[PDB]
């Protein structure tokens, strides 16, 4: 029925929101694990999710469960820059240059 | 200057059949197509970035979902890592598998060992501050693996109004060595308390954060890029 771990449930729903284009109520806060993963999810970080599968037919409805994840999860699209930290002096060398 | 967009890379590892599998008789599910394509049965095909069928290897999983991650984080990135799937599927096998050995390892300590061999390559200009963490998530609560005495610490904002766990154990590194004595320490600390490691790991997140910061001292510019590593709570269904 509902996924073992609430927090397995929680990062379902935040996947499926940020897959349906919603993010807004995106249920992050639902759990530690979701709220620590909120940058990697909707943030400004490349992430890579491996999913792991049994290939027996015993688990076939687990699998399709966890391969539905990952497919929601590869429409997901983050804007990610590095995190450069520049000292005032240079900030300011740089500003004065792209004012000019 | 102005960001880039970037897709959450997915990649699906279909581990071989188990030893109750086998002694069952179960039929293998799967049928591949290409490198990047699973079905099952008549489904329509799942599409990812990857599909690593039962006869990958270890090295081979490592150059194709973390390798280009160290390069990343090596830019100044911040970058996330993250098994999921059922209980027994192979979550920690690909995240640690055997961690001390050179054919067995996963996913951790290679990156333990490769962020040294990019790192001794770079601009000699630069200098390094690796700090790591490792903690859990259980039952929502974060329980540090460096100090098992902390189970219950907090998320915060950073600088940068980012959330970190607050409080957490952090420990300079610069070895891979150093790396996997905290993986070490923190695989024996969890078994403190625990009255069932099989059951725990299942229902538990284990994070490892490898936190890296650079410095040009010519320039005057830093980097820095967190590294988070995290083998998931089993997703399966009650
Ligand atoms: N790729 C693999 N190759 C060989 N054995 C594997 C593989 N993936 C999983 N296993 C086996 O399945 C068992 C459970 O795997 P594991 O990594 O612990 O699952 P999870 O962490 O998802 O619960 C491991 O002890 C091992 O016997």
């Amino acid at each position: 029925a509902k996924n073992i771990n609430k927090s397995l449930s929680a990062l379902g729903n935040v996947i499926s929101a940020l897959a349906e284009g919603t993010k807004t109520h995106v249920p992050y806060r639902d759990s530690k694990m979701t709220r620590i993963l909120q940058d990697s999810l909707d943030g400004n970080c490349r992430t890579t999710i491996v999913i792991c599968c049994s290939p027996s037919v015993f688990n076939e409805a687990e699998t399709k469960s966890t391969l539905m994840f990952g497919q929601r999860a590869k429409t997901i699209k983050n804007t990610v820059s590095v995190n450069l930290e520049l000292t005032a002096e240079e900030w300011k060398k740089k500003y004065e240059k792209e004012k000019e | 200057a102005d960001p880039a967009e970037c897709s959450i890379k997915v990649m699906c590892r279909f581990r071989p059949l188990n030893e109750a599998e086998i002694l069952r008789g179960d039929k293998f599910i799967p049928k591949f197509k290409g490198e990047e394509t699973v079905v099952i049965g008549q489904g329509k095909p799942y599409v990812f970035d990857r599909v690593l069928p039962p006869n990958t290897t270890q090295e081979q999983v490592y150059n194709a979902c973390a390798k280009q991650i160290v390069k990343d984080v090596l830019e100044g990135y911040n970058g996330t890592i993250f098994a999921y799937g059922q209980t027994s599927s192979g979550k920690t096998h690909t995240m640690e598998g055997k961690l001390h050995d050179p054919q067995l390892m996963g996913i951790i300590p290679r990156i333990a060992h490769d962020i040294f061999d990019h790192i001794y390559s770079m601009d000699e200009n630069l200098e390094f501050h690796i700090k790591v963490s490792y903690f859990e998530i259980y039952l929502d609560k974060i329980r540090d693996l460096l100090d098992v005495s902390k189970t219950n610490l907090a998320v915060h904002e950073d600088k940068n109004r980012v959330p970190y766990v607050k409080g957490c154990t952090e420990r300079f590194v610069s070895s891979p060595e150093e790396v996997m004595d905290v993986i070490d320490e923190g695989k024996a600390n969890r078994h403190v308390a625990v009255t069932n490691m099989n059951e725990h790991s299942s229902r538990s997140h284990s994070i490892f954060l490898i936190n890296i910061k650079q410095e040009n001292v010519e320039t005057e510019k830093k980097l820095s890029g967190k590294l988070y590593l995290v083998d998931l709570a089993g997703s399966e269904k009650v």
